[PDB]
RNA sequence: AUAGAGUGGGCUACAGGCGUAUUACAUUGGACACCCACAAGUUGCCAAAACUGUCCGAAUAUACGGAUUGGAGUAAAAAAAAAAAAUUUUUUAAAAUUUUUUUUUUUUUUUGCUGAAACUAGCCUCCAUGAAGAAGGAAUCGCGAGUAAUCGUAGAUCAUUAGCGC
């Protein structure tokens, strides 16, 4: 989907202008950001940068907090929204 | 690797130049305005352009 | 100089029956020598009526409401194509021929025509002068048929040109 | 002809063939041993032995169940995500 | 005369066997031929064919009670060339060569009165003598 | 001339109809039809040293290209007995391979027939008579059966 | 798969083989 | 001459070589069929005539088997850039057919193109209708030359060989009129199938 | 609220067990080419199996088979106009061109596809890893001519998704 256009996080980038009034990414290299980001839908990519940022994503139940690190930055955040058939 | 002889596609529009050698002929055919005068309007300003060879 | 063709479709063979046949009493109305007083007749051995078979296209459905899966049956629908062939060299009587189809209204029928036919042509004179042989007739007209209430008695004539 | 070639697929052992000159209708019993180093040579200029690529598909899917993923966790599970005999692990 | 094209269409045709081209099956039958051509002068072809056919006639059938019944020849030639088949599949699953080679080893050998066909043969030749 | 009905409708589970005939033209040519599928092929005969035999344009042992299917085009002339003299004509359409050869035969039977009428079968006598080749004039009309509409339910 | 990513026999039954005309 | 082959034998790890001293032989008996250098040592004589030949030609110009990795992909994306006939050298130098080197102005000169000047390399290739791989089943050639069809087996020569193959024992039996004439009309003059038929 | 919307799931989860199909376990085969072989199907042109050629037969699990899993979304071919022109490549004697090197050109394909969004959970293309499986017991089903089987093909619903369903 790299080709025309790969990213999509509108909704999530409203939240994450939201966060960004001091500083996007701890500008003021990652300090956690202690302000939950809680979207409410998991079709969004994952843009480069974004890191220490604590995302509140929906399963149909309620909102999981997940802390993202390095690895998970070419990602789609619905790949941590599961439903939870662990048995 | 395989492909059918008649095209025959489509999500467009043109002239369609094409000739028929069963009877010696050329046809140029109308599609971009609605009504049929406006198409030969374009078709004949087309037939001069093409005179222009 | 014009040339007319008449495509007629149908579903049952009774109707495109009567419809080419009440076409061809009016065609040979339409150039009849009613009297013998002026004698430019076009029965050239080009006019035909040709018949034609149909598109063989069989489309199925499950009989039962529910689950009934071995429950098919067969169902078709059938197109019946004649064309109707001729041509004259005067435009009055082909005027007549397409006011006689707009009066005369035939049932469940389709009509479409095609009516090449010669027609002349303007030149700006620089691609006169730069002329100084074949057919070149290619205008090829087109028009819609439907989702403006038209039960289709299309008329579609394509044209031929003349500029020698 | 090495469609022969073991730690590799098919086309990438054609592909070395070639990179060293061997066509096609060669078997292994007719190539002499310089031709050995070269296609040795010329692995590392390629990418090398499957189960180097295996122990670096272990540390691939490491960081990936290291991600807090479910993907992860299939992989911990064995799970079809498009025979759980076989694993990555 | 017309009798060799019979019996050599019947092994054709039993010789296709699953589904494909009888082209395949027909010069795979023709490839034996030959290939009994080579193993017979190696170490009079439709010679040995049409003898070894002959030499497989089971000419009275039974059925199962034992009560034995008359046949007419076709299906005698029609079961031989059968269970010449079912031997060469045996003799060349057992293999696992071609089927050619195995075909034509099977009518060498059933020229030759010898081998399984031979065997099953001869036992329900005598077996419809035993129960009259 | 005088010819009548040939035709037959010899299959079972669908029925044929080859309305055609075969005659003799003023060329010194005959011409005939036959199709044994709804494949099907027509065949013109001029006696002949020129160029033998041909379908479909070309010389015949390229466009069919397995031996078998070549000696089941020449089946009806093999039985003949009359090979070599005539130029073959003739065309073809539809199907596959070998029956494109056995319709070919048998429209290269109706023409033989109508060269010599003893050899094979014709409506000259009431639709009836009987040569070598009198067998394989009345074509094999039978077609696939139709594909079931109905389950494999099994 | 009867052989259905690499072929010239599988990728009619993967109906790659047709080129997909260009059509909507 | 026996130089330049003995030197083209001598290794199989410089290839270059070896390809390079058959070309050699092929130009020098090229000029040897042209008579251009005769030896000053030997007598009155004439030299031996150059004849080549050339079975399946058309492998001269289909594509080949030999390919390349692209120099743009990785080798990892690595399509084949197959090789063609006119990108390898040996079978460039073996068109003879376009060569202009049978049309030797030297031999032109020397020979004066007459009669008696019978002075090239007399040479000729014939090819098949089973490519290996896909040549044209036709030469679209432009340096003139004749052309002469192989006509197929006429129906004496197909009783003959017939014949023949009853006296090799691959047949087992005689061939009537009849079948020769049956074998004639089904092989078309295919010698290979008709070849294949002999034992029915 | 057993009524309507809005957003996101779920309707597809996964010890077991069962039904229906497909694909194989090869050599009657795989692959690759061929002519790109002939169809149903010109009405208001298009295949595959095979035929012909060539490679392969070591318990190799085979170059059979193609399930799972990672990874990546990449190449060009065609030819036109001018200036110049008789250059590139080996060993210790040869070779390819009479077109080499510059500028302008230029097509036709190519782009991952379609959708707003393809992680779960689509599909495509190409790498890589290459599983079981070497014909299946007890038991049993279906079908006797253009039939089984095998081979494609095209229609439906459909933005795309049917490879196996019909």
């Amino acid at each position: 989907s790299t080709w025309k256009g790969p990213y999509v996080a509108v909704s999530l980038l409203q939240e994450v202008v939201a966060l960004a009034r001091k500083h996007p990414n701890w500008w003021n290299i990652g300090q956690k950001a202690p302000e939950v980001i809680n979207t409410y839908s998991r079709a969004s990519v994952i843009l480069p940068d974004f890191i220490a940022c604590r995302f509140g994503v929906h399963n149909g139940k309620s909102f999981v907090g997940m802390e993202v690190q390095e690895a998970m930055v070419g990602h789609r955040l619905g790949e941590f929204a599961p439903t939870k058939a662990t048995v | 690797a395989a492909r059918a002889a008649a095209n025959a596609a489509a999500y467009p529009v043109d002239v369609e130049h094409s000739f028929c050698r069963r009877t010696r002929t050329a046809a140029l055919s109308t599609a971009r305005y609605g009504s049929r005068e406006a198409n030969r309007k374009l078709l004949l300003e087309h037939y001069n352009e093409l005179l222009r060879a | 100089a014009y040339s007319v063709e008449i495509a007629v479709q149908g579903f049952e063979k009774r109707y495109v029956d009567m419809a080419c046949n009440t076409l061809g009493d009016i065609i040979i109305l339409a150039f009849a020598p009613k009297s013998y007083a002026a004698l430019n007749l076009a029965f050239g051995p080009e006019r035909r009526d040709v018949r034609l078979p149909w598109r063989r296209t069989r489309i199925t459905l499950i009989r039962g409401p529910h689950i009934d899966k071995t429950g098919m049956e067969q169902f078709e629908r059938r197109e019946y194509k004649s064309v109707l062939t001729a041509a004259t060299n005067c435009p009055q009587e082909l005027a007549r021929l397409l006011e006689a189809v707009k009066l005369y209204q035939f049932t469940g029928v389709q009509i479409k025509m095609q009516l090449a036919s010669a027609q002349r042509v303007d030149l700006p004179a620089d691609v006169s002068a730069l002329l100084r042989x074949x057919x070149x007739x290619x205008x090829x007209x087109x028009x819609x048929x439907x989702x403006x209430x038209x039960x289709x008695x299309x008329x579609x004539x394509x044209x031929x040109x003349x500029x020698x | 002809a090495l469609a022969r070639v073991f730690g590799l697929g098919k086309s990438t052992s054609l592909a070395v063939s070639e990179a060293c000159g061997i066509s096609k209708d060669l078997k292994v019993k007719d190539v002499k041993d310089s031709y050995i180093q070269k296609v040795t040579a010329y692995i590392e200029a390629n990418f090398v032995t499957g189960d180097t690529l295996k122990r670096q598909v272990r540390e691939n899917v490491l960081e990936e169940v290291a991600i807090n993923s479910r993907r992860g966790v299939r992989h911990t599970l064995g799970l079809p995500v498009s025979a759980r005999k076989l694993r990555p692990l | 005369x017309x009798x060799x094209x019979x019996x050599x269409x019947x092994x054709x045709x039993x010789x296709x066997x699953x589904x494909x081209x009888x082209x395949x099956x027909x010069x795979x039958x023709x490839x034996x031929x030959x290939x009994x051509x080579x193993x017979x002068x190696x170490x009079d072809v439709l010679e040995v064919l049409m003898r070894a056919v002959d030499n497989c006639k089971p000419l009275m059938k039974v059925i199962q009670s034992y009560q034995p019944r008359p046949l007419n020849p076709d299906q005698s030639t029609n079961f031989a060339v059968k269970w010449i088949l079912q031997a060469a599949q045996k003799r060349r699953a057992g293999a696992k060569a071609s089927m050619a080679e195995a075909l034509a080893v099977e009518l060498l050998l059933a020229a030759q009165r010898k081998g399984g066909a031979r065997a099953r043969r001869d036992e329900v030749h005598k077996l419809a003598l035993d129960n009259r | 001339s005088g010819e009548a009905g040939s035709g037959l409708a010899f299959p079972a589970t669908s029925t044929s109809p080859e309305p055609a005939g075969p005659h003799i033209d003023l060329t010194g040519v005959t011409h005939a039809r036959g199709k044994r599928k709804a494949s099907a092929a027509s065949v013109q005969l001029v006696p002949a040293g020129g160029a033998g035999i041909t379908v479909n344009g070309v010389p015949l042992s390229s466009y069919f290209r397995d031996p078998a299917c070549r000696e089941k085009v020449l089946a009806p002339l093999a039985l003949a007995g009359a090979e070599t003299a005539y130029d073959v004509a003739a065309r073809v359409k539809g199907g596959g391979m070998m029956g494109q050869a056995q319709a070919i035969a048998t429209a290269l039977a109706r023409a033989l027939c109508v060269q010599q009428p003893s050899l094979g079968a014709t409506a000259g006598d009431g639709g009836n008579g009987e040569g070598p080749l009198a067998a394989m004039t009345r074509w094999d009309g039978r077609v696939v059966e139709r594909q079931k509409p109905g389950q494999a339910g099994s | 798969g009867k052989g259905d990513n690499r072929t010239r026999r599988g990728k009619i039954f993967r109906g790659t083989y047709r080129e997909q005309l260009p059509s909507h | 001459l026996q130089d330049v082959a003995l030197r083209g034998l001598s290794s199989d790890d410089n290839a270059q070589l070896a390809v390079d001293s058959a070309l050699q032989l092929i130009r020098q008996l090229q000029l040897l069929g042209s008579g251009a250098a005769q030896p000053p040592d030997s007598q009155p004589g004439q030299p031996p005539r150059v004849l080549f030949a050339l079975d399946d030609y058309n492998y001269l110009y289909g594509p080949t088997d030999y390919g390349v990795q692209p120099p743009s992909a990785s080798p990892l994306q690595g399509r084949r850039r197959v090789l063609d006939a006119g990108e390898l050298i040996l079978a460039r130098g073996l068109r003879l057919l376009e060569s202009e080197l049978g049309t030797n102005p030297v031999a032109a000169a020397a020979a004066g193109g007459g009669a008696g000047g019978v002075g090239g390399a007399v040479v000729v290739a014939a090819t098949t209708a089973t490519p290996a791989l896909p040549a044209p089943r036709s030469l679209a050639l432009e340096v003139p030359h004749t052309v002469v069809e192989v006509p197929g087996f006429d129906e004496a020569e197909t009783a003959a060989a017939l014949a023949h193959y009853a006296a090799t024992g691959a047949a087992t039996r005689a061939a009537s009129a009849a079948e020769a004439r049956h074998l004639f009309a089904l092989t078309g003059g295919n010698g290979r199938e008709l070849r294949a038929k002999a034992g029915a």
